[PDB]
RNA sequence: AUAAGUGCUGAAAGCAUCUAAGCAUGAAGCCCCCCUCAAGAUGAGAUUUCCCAUUCCGCAAGGAAGUAAGAUCCCUGAAAG
RNA sequence: GGCACCUCGAUGUCGGCUCAUCGCAUCCUGGGGCUGUAGUCGGUCCCAAGGGUUGGGCUGUUCGCCCAUUAAAGCGGUACGCGAGCUGGGUUCAGAACGUCGUGAGACAGUUCGGUCCCUAUCCGUCGCGGGCGCAGGAAAUUUGAGAGGAGCUGUCCUUAG
């Protein structure tokens, strides 16, 4: 995970979501993992 | 909703009966499914073919309507054809065996780990690196198969563990 | 020449309230200007001029929001560090008799004579009061 | 849940089998009756008390009689309740005797610990002293009240004051060694309270 | 029962998505379980047993007086202080 | 540090002792994601404050370094918590001395040796222990538990398995 003020697409393949009122990112890459925090 | 608004064709098979409150009970040749859904949809059912109307296109109605229709779809579905999931064990001495209505996995733990089956879900075990968990409900189905795939989930490395079927384990060398 | 109530002439009606499906605030509001007796014109500050509440399906009683899961009760011991909580929800599956007496001890007057007023509700989880000798009449929030 | 109320004799020792020495206490536990059956239906909760102790009937009053005449037993000087057993295995009358337990059998056992009166917050609290010298004026009180923020006192500072006599239970000892003509147990280790003093065994709660 | 986390099914958004509806799992932590106190809990709870409806004034209200069951004073003491 | 708002008809000042309590920005232990995570070890971030969190040498010290431990040797607040609880080594009275400055008397966040720490607790508070009345008759026992307190730590070895 990165929780992290900034969330944002590292790769082209990074998808922004929201779940629970939180802005995370997906990615098959786990490194690119977000969560907002 | 594109989803919502499809049609959805019933087989003679199948059976939906509306009951009060949105309650509908889908029978067929693999057994009964019952579930309530909201008020506030409008499921209607004619001449073997199941529609569904949203009331608005308010934010949670074009949600609803979505859903609803999916999960009769796979309700008609379920009780029709099945739902199968299937696991791949991948491993040095990985082995599955069924004891009664038990799956008992071996996975490298020092100890067997024992699942047993709720209602209305069976597990084969036609191979001992194979797993195939059966039954009505889509969901029950995924819970059972996420369940077993807990007990060693796949890891990077060899691509050790418990996997679904066609599941592309991503892969890290080691040394 | 303002009249003034007082024991002699004060006369206390039995009243029950369902709390089925009714806001925790909403409802306690009016109950608690029921048990101050501001609902009656002979109403005297200094004497309590209220009615009798029974309270039934205390348990039913509704939130709005996230209270159920967010809205905590917090309680201290008095000793340090001695702060427990407990959430809306585990106080209306519990402590639903709690939940409604505490919205509404906190509505009425603190005094001696609010005390007194509080001893007046009656709250209960279940559909049934054992007040029946009181022989208690139906009223229906005014909303 | 087994249990039988007792008398604690005192203690001694018991070498085993193997030939290891057992310090034992012996509860003599003369047979306890049931005196009433508490129900779900009367009183809320399922029990029995038991009797213990055959008072005499000077010592007893019309009260004390009254309440034995259902189990037919004389007026009992100890009286203890017993919750979690199991109802339809007594009647009120059927007399409790130590062979319930058996050797090797864990218990928990109840007593009221030997008092001490009036105790310093060393003793009481396991406090340590301050300095015995080095021009040292503080040799045992119970320290600093706490901060000054509060300007009070945190309830909870201990304080020297009345020491011992409280219910204890120690748990998960042995009995060594049941007598039934003498009406005994033999319980590996100390209980508490002094000797006369009544002694509560049941079945370990956390077996 | 939860946290982080992991999900299942699942649309909004033909796809995907742990979430919006719905359903799980999951911490030495939370609530219990264990130990102790506890009805001045004035919201003063419950159960068992005992005593039993006395004599006076006073129009009654009420007060006074002997007692019942029971307890105490005083006394012998300690396992208590 | 700045400011000079309370206290100069007095709010005792460092360190230690005794007694703790709180925060979490977590030292250990519990649960996780990512890893330039093979394993054993680690790194980093997330949840988590329940409990735990050492004995010495030197120095008035705090701090720090060192020795030996430990699962760990957390960081902070509480009048830099706690002197009507203790100490009084240091600082900060009067003596004396060194260096230094001063013509001098003297002086020095320079040093050195020596140098009186008062108080019978009224109230609240804290810890124990009685007496009173209450609890719609008077009693003797046994109780339910609203509520409150306590406890809460962790090592090593064997086996699984070389
Ligand atoms: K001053
Ligand atoms: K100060
Ligand atoms: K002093
Ligand atoms: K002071
Ligand atoms: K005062």
């Amino acid at each position: 995970m990165k929780v992290r003020p900034s969330v944002k697409p590292i790769c082209e393949k990074c998808k922004v979501i929201r779940r629970k009122g939180k802005v995370m990112v997906i990615c098959e890459n786990p490194k690119h993992k977000q969560k907002q925090g | 909703s594109r989803v919502g608004k499809k049609l959805l064709e019933i087989p003679s098979d199948v059976t939906v009966t509306l009951n009060d409150n949105n309650t509908v009970a889908v029978k067929g040749p693999k057994g009964e499914l019952t579930r309530t859904f909201h008020p506030d949809m409008e499921i209607k059912v004619e001449d073997n073919v199941l529609t569904v109307a949203r009331p608005s296109d308010q934010k949670e109605h074009r949600a609803l309507h979505g859903t609803t229709r999916s999960l009769l779809g796979n309700m008609v579905e379920g009780v029709s054809k099945g739902f199968e999931r299937g696991l791949e064990l991948v491993g040095v001495g990985y082995r599955a065996s069924k004891s009664g209505n038990k799956l008992v996995l071996n996975v490298g733990y020092s100890h067997p780990v024992e699942i047993v089956p709720e209602e209305g879900i069976e597990i084969e075990v036609p191979s001992q690196t194979k797993v195939v968990v059966k039954g009505t409900d889509k969901e029950r189905v995924g819970a059972i198969a996420a369940n077993i795939r807990a007990v060693r989930s796949p890891e990077p490395y060899k691509g050790k563990g418990i996997r679904y079927e066609g599941e592309v384990v991503r892969r890290k060398e080691g040394k | 020449t303002t009249p003034m109530a007082n024991a002699s002439t004060i006369e206390r009606k039995w009243l029950v309230v369902d709390a089925a499906g009714k806001t925790l605030g909403r409802l306690s509001s009016e109950v608690a200007a029921i048990l101050r007796g501001k609902h009656k014109p002979t109403y005297t500050p200094h004497v309590d001029t209220g009615d009798h509440v029974i309270i039934i399906n205390a348990e039913k009683i509704e939130l709005t929001g996230k209270k159920l899961t967010d809205k905590i009760y917090y309680r201290h011991t008095q000793h340090p560090g001695g702060l427990k909580s407990r959430t809306a929800l585990e106080m209306r599956t519990n402590y639903p008799e709690k939940m409604l007496e505490l919205a509404i001890k906190g509505m009425l007057p603190k005094g001696s004579l609010g005390r007194q007023m509080f001893k007046k509700l009656n709250v209960y989880r279940g559909s049934e009061h054992p007040h029946e000798a009181q022989k208690p009449e139906v009223y229906e929030l005014r909303g | 849940t087994k249990g039988i109320l007792g008398r604690k004799i005192g203690m001694t020792q018991v070498f085993a089998e193997n030939g290891d020495l057992i310090p034992v206490t012996v509860i003599e536990a003369a047979p306890n009756v049931v005196l009433q059956k508490k129900t779900a239906e009367n009183d809320g909760y399922e029990a029995i008390q038991l009797g213990f102790d055959d008072k005499r009937e000077k010592l007893s009053n019309k009260p004390e009689k009254g309440h034995v005449a259902k189990a037919e037993t004389a007026p009992k000087r100890f009286v203890k309740e017993l919750r979690g057993v199991e109802m339809d295995a007594y009647e009120v009358g059927q007399e409790v005797k130590v062979e319930i337990f058996s050797a090797g059998e864990i218990v928990d056992v109840t007593g009221v610990s030997k008092g001490k009166g009036f105790q310093g917050a060393i003793k009481r609290h396991g406090q340590s002293r301050g300095p015995m010298s080095h021009g040292s004026r503080y040799h045992r009180r119970p320290g600093s009240m706490g901060p000054v923020d509060p300007n009070r006192v945190f309830k909870g500072k201990l304080l020297p004051g009345r020491m011992g006599g409280e219910q204890i239970t120690v748990q998960n000892l042995e009995i060594v060694k049941v007598d039934a003509e003498r009406n005994l147990l033999l319980i590996k280790g100390n209980v508490p309270g002094a000797k006369k003093s009544l002694i509560t065994v049941k079945s370990a709660v956390k077996s």
